[PDB]
This record gives C-alpha cells, structure tokens and sequence, in this order.
C-alpha cells in the first residue's frame, strides 16, 4: 500500500518518500485427530461378529 | 601308529528319538460331535442344549 504527499509546486526533496516493506501469512501444520481402539483375542473370537459395521 | 581322527568329521543324524507320551482315553471316548463349531463369534461365552422331555 502507498499514500501520496500533497505539495503547492511538488517538489519532494525534503522529505520522505514511501518504503517497500513485505509481511507474509504462515500456515503451519496442526495436530494429529487420531480414534484408537483395541480389543483381546478371546473378545474377537466369542463377541465380535459384524466388526465391519 | 596311524592317527586319522582329523580325516572324519563328528556327525549328529537327523533324525529323532521317540518321547513319552500320554495315553488320551477320555479325550477319545467322550462325545465330540455335538459341541463342534456350536460356539462362534455370534454365541458368546457359553451355550445350551436342551433336555429330553
């Protein structure tokens, strides 16, 4: 972004023009979203049918 | 006074002895038929039979 100066003739020679100055916007990487479980041998071979649902 | 031990080598056969092993009666003689593949993964812990009325 600029702004101007505002002078009768325009001569600018006493003073100071605009700079250039950069920022920038970061993304970074967040957490991990993690679901977890587990269940015994035993469970899975007496308790288990329909695991896929 | 010939010494030869070095010729030969000290071999280990493949080969097994047989072991002692349990006789397995009650295994063999009670009934195996109806509880084969009566408890699954839809059943649970236990299951039932029904008494002759």
């Amino acid at each position: 972004q600029f702004s101007s100066l505002r002078t009768p003739t325009g001569d600018i020679s006493g003073q100071n023009k605009n700079n250039l100055i950069s920022g920038k916007a970061t993304g970074r990487v967040g957490n991990y979203i993690t679901v977890a479980v587990e269940y015994q041998q035993l469970e899975e071979a007496i308790k288990l049918n329909q695991l896929e649902e | 006074p010939n010494n030869l031990d070095s010729n030969v080598s000290q071999i280990v056969l493949k080969k097994f002895l047989p072991g002692f092993m349990s006789d397995l009666v009650l295994a063999k003689t009670v009934d195996r038929q109806l509880l084969a593949g009566e408890i699954n993964s839809s059943t649970g812990d236990s299951v039932s039979f029904k008494r002759p009325h």
